[PDB]
């Protein structure tokens, strides 16, 4: 989130230790609020997993464990198991926007297979989309694991946020995973400009393909 | 056991309103404070607000976002906690989760980690109603090859509601295809992909025809994807 930030995943492989850090600023964990650790498993509502900074409800293992220094906290696993697969938000109350604050949410995956670098195919707009006075940009990723992206796009190498939808990842027929993310344009944005690209980060690594207005067309 | 139940969830048109309510059972409802979150599709946690107890006047407070706009109330002889929801954004769509605060008492004072949640209810907030899609092929080219592989697909766009299925070659052609998810635009309409792995060589010598099938608005669509010479 804005006001308290999580890495958007962490892996590692049974019986391994990891950690997930919560680094937040001086409106809130820095001030003195208690952190607090949200487990997610897939398909399921929240629970909650650690409260004051370090304290287990019944039912969770000592496994967990969370610390807090400074505008920093973190949650340990330590002894990964098969069902710790889940997201994990830290959550603080902060002072400048006088609410609970949510960090982002971090995905864990308890490592079942070889880690795999993504694939990437970018697709420009159909002519028939065109012609129907309509643009999208259309990023495929396949073949990676962890199951764990974010997708960037560029216009002539300049960042570009606004009509960017992207899917979590899914599993593809051979266990790997995949994901897409679309670029809605106008077909005059389109044409306008030279080039058009899709980064994908995967594993602190980024794969990044380009497509040009002027071909193809 | 401790137990929550959301219920009132449902499609509603922007500015209007909408209540939830939440059934508390399983222990004394009127000894805690109650807190909402919601989470939008495929978004993070987002708190939405909380009640006190009635003994201190049952005083709320919000996130920024639903100020003047969300109402909690509840009414402890029912057990139940409500969230009015009026002014109604398409960005309050979202699945709504109503939660208990804890009671366990730290140094010196009390936490508040919310210690026993509900289910979820999602409220969807749009102006979309049943809806075919329009599918546009993914042509392979050489941009789309790879070692002799070339990919090719087809975009389903802008249909309403949830689900469209896939197949290709009317389901003679499996190996290597993928259909995505869908994603939720903003318009309250869905789009998804397929994609499917072919020998470039086989380009000018197969046929790849996509299969869309929208049972919502009793549509099929055949589309042909034909290969691009650049
Ligand atoms: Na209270």
């Amino acid at each position: 989130e804005s006001v308290l930030t999580q890495p958007p995943s962490v892996s590692g492989a049974p019986g391994q230790r990891v950690t997930i850090s919560c680094t937040g600023m001086n409106s809130n964990i820095g001030a003195g609020y208690d952190v607090y650790w949200y487990q997610q498993l897939p398909g399921r509502a929240p629970k909650l997993l650690i409260y004051g900074n370090s304290n287990r409800p019944s039912g969770v293992p000592d496994r967990f464990s969370g610390s807090r220094s400074g505008t920093s906290a973190s949650l340990a696993i330590t002894g990964l198991q098969a069902e710790d697969e889940a997201d994990y938000y830290c959550q603080s109350y902060d002072t400048s926007l006088n609410g609970w604050a949510f960090g982002g949410g971090t995905k864990l995956t308890v490592l079942t297979q070889p880690k795999a670098a993504p694939s990437v195919t970018l697709f420009p707009p159909s002519s028939e989309e065109l012609q129907a006075n309509k643009a999208t940009l259309v990023c495929l990723v396949s073949d990676f694991y962890p199951g764990a992206v974010t997708v960037a796009w560029k216009a002539d190498g300049s960042p570009v946020k606004v009509g960017v939808e992207t899917t979590k990842p899914s599993k593809q027929s051979n266990n790997k995973y995949a994901a897409s993310s679309y670029l809605s344009l106008t077909p005059e944005q389109w044409k306008s400009h030279r080039s058009y690209s899709c980064r994908v980060t995967h594993e602190g690594s980024t794969v990044e393909k380009t497509v040009a207005p002027a071909e193809c067309s | 056991e401790v137990q929550l139940v959301e219920s009132g969830g449902g499609l509603v048109q922007p500015g209007r309103s909408l209540r939830l309510p939440c059934t508390a059972s399983g222990f004394s409802f009127g000894d805690h404070a109650m807190s909402w979150v919601r989470q939008a599709p495929g978004k993070g946690l987002e708190w939405v607000g909380f009640i006190r107890k009635t003994t201190y006047g049952a005083t709320t407070h919000y996130a920024a976002a639903v100020r003047g706009r969300f109402t909690i109330s509840r009414d402890d002889s029912k057990s139940i906690v409500y969230l009015q929801m009026n002014s109604l954004k398409t960005e309050d769509t979202a699945v709504y989760f109503c939660t208990r605060v804890q009671l366990d008492y730290g140094p010196g004072y009390q936490y508040y980690g919310m210690d026993v949640w509900g289910q979820g209810t999602t409220v969807t907030v749009s102006s979309a109603s049943t809806k075919g899609p329009s599918v546009f092929p993914l042509a392979p080219s050489s941009k789309s090859t790879s070692g002799g592989t070339a990919a090719l697909g087809c975009l389903v766009k802008d249909y309403f509601p949830e689900p469209v299925t896939v197949s290709w070659n009317s389901g003679a052609l499996t190996s290597g295809v993928h259909t995505f998810p869908a994603v939720l635009q903003s318009s309250g309409l869905y789009s998804l992909s397929s994609v499917v792995t072919v020998p470039s060589s086989s380009l000018g010598t197969q046929t790849y025809i996509c299969n869309v099938n929208h049972k919502p608005s009793n549509t099929k669509v055949d589309k042909k994807v034909e290969p691009k010479s650049c």
